């Protein structure tokens, strides 16, 4: 889902 | 139908320039004239040498004027290379005999249409391009439309937009020439090229609506264009620039793509270049089309990188992820470096918007934008530094859709 992809992006590319 | 009043239609057809209006004008071609075998099937002329190109169109003297009364329109696509703002005077399309008829010329940043009744009476109208928006020259394709009513106005349109309107006052009638000459002739007082396609003459005065229907019907609006208006292509080096930052070129520091101020506006040949690579699309013919899924390669110091997201040293802002240059396999490119392209053309530029792809599908996750942010790249240690970077706004980006900071252009490296 989209919500899963946004959560993945937050986890990977944001501090923290 | 607006084609009912079309009395000349100069088109390249199976490697031959001809009139396709049904009025069967004689089309004589001399010297160095090159015909494009592919779209837009244009013809190319130069100012160089004694053997420069010359196209002579001789219209049938009778039949073409039966429907004409007081009004006529001229439309064509044109591109002039190295149209510098200090350009010397050139006559490019001439249709004057015995000081009577019309002429199209270029001088400085002006395209001038002159209408001559006789040696003593004439009127002109012009388009002058914005020098500040075109520092490296006005070298792109544009669509010209000139309408004249002898008992009304002369009007000039560029790209469907009305530029100027002048009341015909001096002139009381025109004896038109049989002949139209396409040739680059310097006015009697460094080398330039000109491309023309679909030169039409109408026996009526076209309105704003007609001109726009015409303007759009001569385009493949689904095909993304480069900065000069030619079809954007895969597997070709381009300088990628943001519309709001034309005086910036691409550079690299650590993982990040950074924008530096360019040396001058001689051309756009500075910094690193991108190559566009196809992942997904309906057609497979090298042309970049709307809704295609793609990624970007770039060669830096004998290594090839792809553009992709990376975690910055500290947060830049809500929903913001920086775009950098990464040496990554295809699986990572699909997850974090794939984009969906959508053309957006304006009067000023041929550009496009890029949306972050969800796993190389047509599902959107964000929009590619640009901004200055204070963080650490490369060997930055003690201090944060302001960097102008390509940045993706994810999830919430509705107020960025109409922003010109999301408009990207591609200038051919050649």
């Amino acid at each position: 889902s989209q919500e899963d992809m946004f959560a993945k992006l937050k986890d990977k590319f944001f501090n923290e | 139908s607006i084609n009912d009043s079309k009395i000349l239609s100069l088109q390249n057809k199976k490697n031959t320039l001809m009139d396709t209006s049904g009025y069967n004008a004689e089309v004589r071609v001399e010297g160095n004239v090159q015909l494009n075998p592919i779209f837009p099937f244009d013809f190319k002329l130069g100012s160089s040498g004694d053997d420069r190109g010359k196209v002579i169109v001789t219209q049938n003297e009778n039949i073409v004027y039966n429907a004409m009364y007081e009004s006529f329109s001229i439309s064509f696509w044109i591109r002039i290379n190295k149209w510098v703002s200090n350009l010397p005077g050139y006559t490019i399309i001439d249709s004057v005999k015995n000081n009577s008829g019309w002429s199209i010329g270029i001088i400085s940043n002006f395209l001038v249409f002159t209408l001559k009744q006789n040696e003593n009476s004439e009127q002109d109208i012009n388009f002058s391009y914005d020098i500040s928006k075109n520092a490296a020259g006005y070298n792109k394709w544009f669509f010209v439309t000139i309408t004249t009513n002898m008992m009304g106005n002369m009007m000039i349109y560029i790209n469907g937009k009305l530029i100027d309107t002048i009341k015909v006052k001096e002139l009381t009638g025109i004896n038109f020439s049989k002949t139209i000459t396409f040739q680059m002739n310097k006015i009697p007082n460094d080398n330039i090229n000109m491309w023309i396609r679909d030169f039409y003459i109408f026996a009526k005065e076209l309105d704003d609506k007609d001109i726009n229907i015409l303007f759009n019907s001569l385009q493949y609006t689904n095909v993304v264009k480069d900065y000069w208006g030619n079809d954007l292509r895969y597997d070709k080096e381009y300088y990628m620039i943001n519309v709001n930052y034309m005086n910036r070129y691409m550079s690299k520091k650590g993982n990040g793509i950074v924008f530096n101020t360019r040396k001058n506006n001689n051309d756009f040949n500075e910094g690193y270049k991108i190559i566009i690579k196809r992942i997904r699309g309906n057609t497979n013919d090298t042309r970049v089309r709307g809704e295609n899924v793609l990624y970007f390669n770039t060669t830096i110091d004998n290594k090839q990188y792809s553009l992709g997201m990376y975690k910055p040293s500290r947060n830049l802002g809500t929903d913001l992820v920086p775009l950098g240059a990464l040496d990554q396999p295809m699986d990572e490119i699909r997850k974090y470096g794939s984009f969906i392209i959508q053309p957006c053309n304006t009067f000023d530029y041929y550009a496009s918007q890029l949306f972050l792809s969800s796993n190389a599908t047509t599902n959107r996750l964000g929009i590619l934008s640009i901004g200055s942010y204070s963080f650490k790249l490369g060997d930055d240690y003690w201090f944060n530094h302001e960097y102008l970077i390509p940045v993706i706004k994810i999830e919430h980006y509705a107020s960025l859709l109409e922003s010109t900071s999301t408009h990207w252009v591609f200038v051919p490296a050649s």
